[PDB]
């Protein structure tokens, strides 16, 4: 049971040298880029001085990890900054958006002019004139 | 191209038809054709798209199947000759776009 | 064996299943549901005959 | 179609215990390396995934394929089946050319085993299982439809090419 | 299910000393301590495993350089790894 | 078991023979063994419970009641009579279920007895049905009044709007 | 697509005795090895990462809380928001749906379900 | 009930009269005996209707309900024992009593023959469920959620005394369910609007809504000893039925306002659902749980004609049996690991193996698995309001997704490993700890065989 | 091991049992002997053509 700071306060201008760190090691002295000035967006009650938010982020994805636990399986000391989304998320990959997989299936929407015409297969083409002429002609005889 | 209308009966399942019903049917040579037997053909525990043409001839040819129970083959030679009754069929009615593309020309 | 391994596995259970079976279609009003013989020509338990 | 990747899972799966583990077609080699029974046994089904010259699913991919030939299709759609069957081709030879053409790189201590007789009487039994499948099952059943049985000069016998190519 | 001894590992490290041109067989056995003909920086650091990077090579982490100097210190904590002897 | 008018059938009417071939024909290995096999451990104890229950009997009877006062009674601040004009009313309501039970298992009974033609024959389910489903949803469902079940209090007053509507208002009928 | 996520930069010499962040996490290991070896613990460490991650997500935000934006009267552009618009939609069915089933008729005659 | 109520007062000077730790064994074991009792003289038929003695019962004649709140004190007195044993026996001998005393006021209640009887046994309760939250919890926030508890059940409910006694003296009395046969209809006016409103709005309270939802994560999150009131919260909160009582009469004719009504509770189950997946508390994970598939009742009394009741009924008592385990399964393991933070409880499905089973038996009847009591719960319900309107499929479809990915979430978090720390954690899950997390699939998946038990009249 | 009936190698190419290639030339045999009706008696297409049906005059 500690209440010596529990949590943080209604901040993040409090004299914010003395919050990271008296407890909650979020900074070394106040320049570590996770000083507790962080609220971003005031007058929203989520995240106050906060030992916590928008700190560098994306994913400890556990990969070697060799200082101990490091990552999320081993558990480190502190250095919880946002998760229940970060347990199921990772890194970047090789090559950048260029959203081609819109493109990839623009190929039947440009096929879907096909979808216009029929596939009989006899016979073919004959497209000029009409003597096609898809139905029967005359009666009996 | 049998049929005649006014089907008397309510029975939907298109055996209420003239006679049979063909895929198109006739149409000129032969302007008629005929078929197997109705009351035998609802006797044949057979589905649709059987009761065309070349049913008769299948009729006695599946029978053997059954009449020549342990059997790899009834008639492999019927087998070619129904193909024979389906494919003169069939041949049959290609001459459509034979005609349509002439017939509908001017004359 | 092969003899006391597999009849007590098979043999006995289709003597039970088949008494839930037998005394079963003169007591539900619709037993199993079977279908037509799909005939041909014409013989079998009747005497119809055709060409 | 059921007779097919439960050999061919299996089959490959006396290889990944055979490198005791790579699932790789990285880093194999070629086919016989004591391997003589299952490389025997990937050519017959690999073959018929090829596209069936005489195999299995003769009586299953080319009566439907040239079921597809008479239709009121997309049009597309033909332009879209016919065109997969021939990169059905590519993929026998590819597991053919990693995994038994090359000559033989993987780390050492080759510690091969084949002869577990569990093993022998599970491939014998489906691949003569195989073989002999649809020459029954086709041969011995009520047919249902009306075949097409037509297929004239230059429209025909292609799809075999398509496979050859 | 096959085991293993350290009798191997002893072999195929001093094998790949013999297999490199670079070095003769009339180098040390366990310690020759890579900078008595080992040369230069980089390619006699990283390449002198680089042979075992594609026989054992089970990634071979950033850690495993400056204690490789060391050619018994190789063999000693590939043992620590792969469960290895007694 | 039951009477077969309620549970009809056609006749078997099965072919037979059809051999014609010396060909091998397994069918007699198997019918003229596997029977026997059978009918030893079913037929000679169930007919050994046959007389071991015809030892003694059980009895249980009919349940018929009875029914004197039926629909538009009584006055209205009564509670006794329109107590009985409910009690009359729900039980021809779980019954009134049960008669399209019977009727769906009669539409059961043709279709896999014919199967292959099953449309333009048996002529009779598909016209008695629907003249008894159509005659189900009116004046006997309270439809939406059935979350209450509603009886007497709803159930004339459907049929009230099939009376004071229905028949007079049609402008001219 | 999320993210860059910059995995290379520069460095020597941009305030080159930025060093012995380490020593933070070396205590704290240091603290923590010497707590967690020891012959008889039988039970967790408190480790209060964890207990200021709760306190200040389940509790202390509404005493934290101040209305002095429009960005929490946001919502009702997301509270009362989709609230009003599945209203519209239900009120033309069941309208829509209950003058076609007055007026006219549109179900067959073995619809007993319902 | 002609004497149910008549036994288990007797069980209450026989707690106190006993001797030292005895006191344990003496009310477990005559507590079971009422379980034959209970079930003897009811279940009985059937066809309109059985009214049972006088003025005391209509026996619970077409929904049973009442078999479940029997089972409980023979069920919470073996949960409860894990922390509780520090205490002195004079406040031993108190816990044990006025549990009993909940469970007197829930057996005429349910039956209650009336309306009046009902409301005076609808909040004769509140009083041993508050002696229970504010002492025997756990550190603070226990006060203002005792607050919480109270002020949304009490300002609802004082309005139905000035709308019960208004009918009392308007139409004839209300004192039978059986002297309702005369009810003049309800139409739409400025007055009805009210009388409709008030008479409702007190079944909200605890039934609840999206909105008002507010006590329901206090009470539960905040509790006792080892769930030891929260099994009895979870019945209480189904024990809100009384909707069915009222509304399919006595103001009939008043679907004109349900709109804010489904609405609110349809779009809010699609939500409620869907603000748990973030929790880090696990004693609040399925407090939400409850506020989901239980408002889907809402959205299936306010619609009515059944295919509905055969499902609204069989929903009451589908996560009465499941929600209670869940909140057992929850009781133990954390006597072991003294957080309820889901963070911390990993390396685990090694240490318990036994109890594996008893976490998967559990999150497969949220899933469902449709032989069970739980989809055919739901599946009337489906077919139910499918036929209010077509596009309500959608809603309810994806409240079938959402929840699939969130019962997961609670088993998927114990197959982890490596541990890390605690040199605690070694009971192998003792004899009682499998004994009090059965009975709860035992009788779950038993009635799943011949649920006619189980439906409404209908 | 137990049993070293397989020995582990140095790439020398350690060898079958000497009957598992039996079985392997067995069932190369029996799928060319196979082709027989593939050929002999199996045509490309046993249907019959037309003659070109254009005098329908
Ligand atoms: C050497 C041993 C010594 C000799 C032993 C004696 C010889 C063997 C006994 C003979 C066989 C009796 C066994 C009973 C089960 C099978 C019965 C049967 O199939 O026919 C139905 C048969 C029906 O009789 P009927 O004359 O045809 O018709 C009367 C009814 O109207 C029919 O309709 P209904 O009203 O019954 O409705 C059907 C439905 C309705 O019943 C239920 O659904 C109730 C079950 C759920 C209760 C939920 C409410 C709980 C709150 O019943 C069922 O659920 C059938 C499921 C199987 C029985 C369920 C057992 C209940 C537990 O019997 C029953 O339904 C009664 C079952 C009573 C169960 C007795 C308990 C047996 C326990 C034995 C344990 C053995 C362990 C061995 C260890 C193995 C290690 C591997
Ligand atoms: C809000 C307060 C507004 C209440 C206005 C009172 C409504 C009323 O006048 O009662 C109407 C009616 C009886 O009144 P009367 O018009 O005289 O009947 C004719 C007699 N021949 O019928 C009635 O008896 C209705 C009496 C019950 C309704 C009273 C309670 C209404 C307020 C409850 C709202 C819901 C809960 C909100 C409060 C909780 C949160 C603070």
């Amino acid at each position: 049971a500690s209440h010596i700071t529990k949590d943080m306060l209604p901040g993040p201008y409090p004299k914010t040298p003395e919050e990271r760190a008296a407890a909650a090691k979020k900074y070394n002295m106040r320049v570590e880029d996770y000083e507790p000035y962080p609220d971003d967006g005031t007058g929203y009650g989520d995240y106050p001085k906060l030992p916590d938010r928008s700190q560098q982020e994306r994913d400890p994805w556990y990969d070697w990890d060799h200082p101990d636990l490091r990552l999320n399986w081993g558990e480190p000391m502190h250095w919880d900054l946002d998760m229940y989304i970060r347990n199921r998320v990772d890194t970047s990959p090789t090559p950048v958006n260029w959203n081609l997989m819109c493109k990839h299936l623009f190929g039947f929407v440009a096929f879907m002019l096909f979808m216009f015409w029929v596939g009989e297969t006899y016979p073919a083409y004959q497209p000029v004139g009409p003597k096609q002429y898809p139905y029967n002609n005359l009666y009996l005889e | 191209a049998r049929r005649y209308l006014g089907d008397a009966s309510v029975e939907p399942d298109p055996l209420r038809m003239p006679t049979f019903p063909p895929d198109y049917g006739f149409p000129e040579r032969k302007e008629r054709e005929m078929v197997a037997t109705q009351q035998e053909m609802n006797d044949a525990q057979l589905v649709l798209q059987q009761r065309d043409y070349c049913a008769h001839y299948l009729i006695r040819f599946l029978k053997c199947k059954r009449d020549s129970f342990p059997n790899f083959l009834a008639c492999k030679h019927e087998r070619h000759d129904w193909d024979y009754c389906e494919h003169l069929d069939y041949v049959k009615r290609m001459k459509e776009f034979e005609r349509e593309r002439r017939l509908l020309q001017r004359k | 064996r092969h003899s006391i391994f597999a009849f007590t596995h098979v043999l006995i259970p289709v003597w039970i299943i088949h008494y839930y079976l037998k005394y079963h279609v003169t007591t539900k009003p619709y037993t199993i549901v079977e279908k037509k013989p799909r005939i041909f020509p014409g013989d079998t338990i009747l005497e119809t005959g055709e060409v | 179609h059921a007779f097919f990747k439960a050999m061919l899972f299996m089959c490959s799966g006396s290889i990944i215990h055979s490198l005791n583990d790579e699932q790789d077609i990285r880093k194999m080699g070629g086919l016989f390396k004591a391997m003589p029974f299952t490389t025997t046994a990937l050519i017959v089904g690999s073959l018929a995934l090829t596209g069936m010259p005489f195999l299995t699913g003769f009586y299953s991919k080319d009566l439907i394929i040239e079921a597809a030939n008479t239709s009121y299709t997309n049009a597309w759609a033909l332009l879209m089946t016919l065109i997969a069957t021939s990169f059905t081709a590519i993929y026998s030879t590819r597991i053919i050319f990693f995994a038994l053409l090359g000559q033989p790189r993987f780390p050492t201590l080759v510690n091969i085993n084949e002869n577990n007789p569990l093993l022998i009487n599970s491939i014998k039994r489906l691949l003569i299982g195989s073989l002999f499948a649809g020459y029954i099952i086709s041969n011995n059943i009520p047919p249902t439809t009306i075949p097409q049985m037509t297929m004239p000069y230059y429209l025909k016998t292609t799809a075999l090419i398509v496979t050859i190519l | 299910a096959p085991p293993l001894t350290l009798e191997g590992i002893k072999d195929r490290v001093l094998y790949v000393l013999k297999l490199y041109d670079k070095i003769d067989p009339e180098k040390l056995s366990v310690n020759s301590h890579f900078m008595k003909d080992l040369g230069l920086d980089s390619l006699d650091q990283v390449e002198i495993i680089m042979a075992m990077e594609d026989e054992f090579g089970f990634e071979i982490p950033d850690i495993d350089a400056e204690k490789l100097m060391c050619p018994q210190e190789i063999v000693d904590y590939i043992a620590d790894k792969k469960d290895v002897y007694e | 078991s039951w009477d077969k008018d309620v549970y009809p059938e056609p006749p078997r009417r099965t072919p037979a023979p059809s051999p014609q071939t010396s060909l091998p024909n397994p069918i007699t290995y198997l019918t003229k063994a596997f029977d026997l096999l059978v009918d030893r451990p079913v037929t000679l104890v169930r007919e050994f419970i046959e007389r071991q229950h015809a030892k003694n009997k059980y009895y249980y009877y009919h349940r018929e009641f009875r029914r004197v006062p039926d629909i538009t009674e009584c006055q209205e601040k009564d509670v006794l009579c329109m107590f009985e004009a409910e009690m009359q009313w729900r039980r021809d309501y779980k019954v009134d279920q049960e008669i399209v039970n019977i009727i769906q298992e009669r539409l059961k009974a043709c279709q896999q007895r014919e199967g292959e033609s099953h449309r333009q024959n048996c002529a009779k389910e598909l016209e008695q049905f629907t003249q008894v489903v159509k005659a189900y949803q009116d004046r006997y469902h309270d439809l939406g009044a059935h979350y209450s079940a509603r009886k007497c209090l709803a159930k004339q007053k459907q049929r009230m709007l099939a009376e004071r509507k229905a028949a007079k208002e049609a402008a001219a009928a | 697509t999320t993210l860059d996520p910059a995995e290379y930069d520069i460095s020597s010499e941009t305030r080159k005795a930025q060093a012995e962040r380490l020593a933070i996490r070396s205590r704290l290991k240091r603290e923590y090895q010497l707590q967690y070896y020891d012959p008889s613990r039988r039970g967790v460490i408190e480790d209060p990462a964890l207990v200021r991650w709760t306190y200040a997500r389940s509790a202390n935000i509404y005493p934290n809380f101040r209305p002095n934006t429009k960005t929490s009267l946001l919502g009702a552009l997301f509270g009362i928001g989709p609230l009003v618009f599945w209203y519209y939609v239900f009120k033309t069915d069941r309208d829509r749906k209950e003058k076609l089933i007055q007026e006219g008729k549109l179900d067959r005659t073995f619809n007993i379900s319902y | 009930m002609l004497k149910y109520i008549i036994p288990t007062i007797m069980l209450m000077p026989l707690t106190w009269l006993s001797k030292n730790n005895m006191i344990w064994v003496n009310s477990t074991a005559h507590s079971l005996l009422i379980s034959f009792t209970s079930l003897l003289l009811m279940n009985q038929f059937g066809d309109n209707s059985l009214n049972f003695s006088l003025l005391f019962f209509s026996d619970s004649l077409s929904t049973p309900l009442l078999i479940l709140t029997m089972w409980l004190l023979p069920l919470m007195l073996m949960a409860s024992q894990h922390h509780l044993s520090k205490e002195n026996l004079t406040r031993k001998k108190l816990f044990i009593t006025m549990l009993i005393s909940l469970q007197l006021f829930l057996i005429m209640t349910f039956t209650a023959m009336e309306l009046i009887l009902f409301y005076i046994l609808f909040e004769a309760t509140l009083v041993p469920t508050l002696i229970i939250i504010t002492r025997w919890g756990n550190q603070t926030e226990r006060l203002n959620a005792g607050l919480y508890f109270l002020f949304y059940t009490l300002a609802g409910s004082l309005p139905l005394l000035v709308a019960l006694i208004y009918i009392q003296n308007t139409v004839g009395s209300l004192n039978f369910l059986m002297l309702q046969y005369w009810v003049q209809p309800v139409h739409n006016s400025w007055s009805n609007v009210f009388m409709w409103l008030a008479c409702m709005m007190a079944f909200m309270v605890k039934m609840p809504l999206y909105g008002l939802h507010l006590w329901l994560p206090k009470a539960h999150v905040e509790a006792p000893i080892a769930g030891s009131m929260v099994l009895a919260a979870v019945l209480l909160k189904l024990g809100g039925y009384g909707m069915l009582r009222i509304t399919l009469i006595l103001n009939p004719m008043t679907d004109f306002m349900a709109y804010p009504f489904i609405m609110l509770s349809l779009w809010g189950m699609i939500m409620t659902s869907s603000i748990c997946l973030r929790q880090t508390d696990l004693k609040s994970l399925i407090a939400y749980s409850s506020v989901s598939h239980m408002a889907l009742v809402i959205v299936a009394i306010l619609i009515q004609t059944p295919w509905s009741y055969m499902g609204a009924t069989a929903l009451m008592i589908a996560h009465g049996l499941t929600s209670s385990m869940l909140f057992c399964l929850a009781n133990s393991n954390y006597e072991r690991i003294h957080s309820r933070t889901m963070i911390l409880a990993r390396g685990l499905q090694t240490l318990l193996p036994l109890m594996a089973t008893w976490w998967l038996l559990a999150s497969l009847t949220n899933l469902a698995l449709p032989p069970t009591i739980n989809l055919i719960g739901e599946l009337f319900v489906v077919m139910s309001t499918f036929s209010w309107s077509n596009i309500t499929i959608i809603l309810m479809g994806v409240n079938m997704v959402i929840t699939a990915l969130y019962s997961l979430y609670m088993l998927i978090m114990t197959q982890r490993g490596k541990y890390t720390y605690h040199i605690n954690n070694i009971s192998p899950s003792f004899t009682r700890e499998n004994a009090l997390m059965s009975l709860h699939i035992l009788p779950l998946l038993l009635l799943t065989l011949n649920p006619k038990i189980i439906l409404g009249p209908l | 091991g137990g049993g070293a009936h397989i020995e582990p190698r140095y790439r020398q190419f350690p060898q079958l049992t000497r009957s598992q290639v039996i079985q392997a030339e067995f069932f190369s045999a029996t799928m060319w002997f196979w082709i027989l009706w593939r050929f002999w008696h199996d045509s490309d297409a046993v249907l019959g053509h037309f003659p070109y049906p254009d005098p329908s005059q």
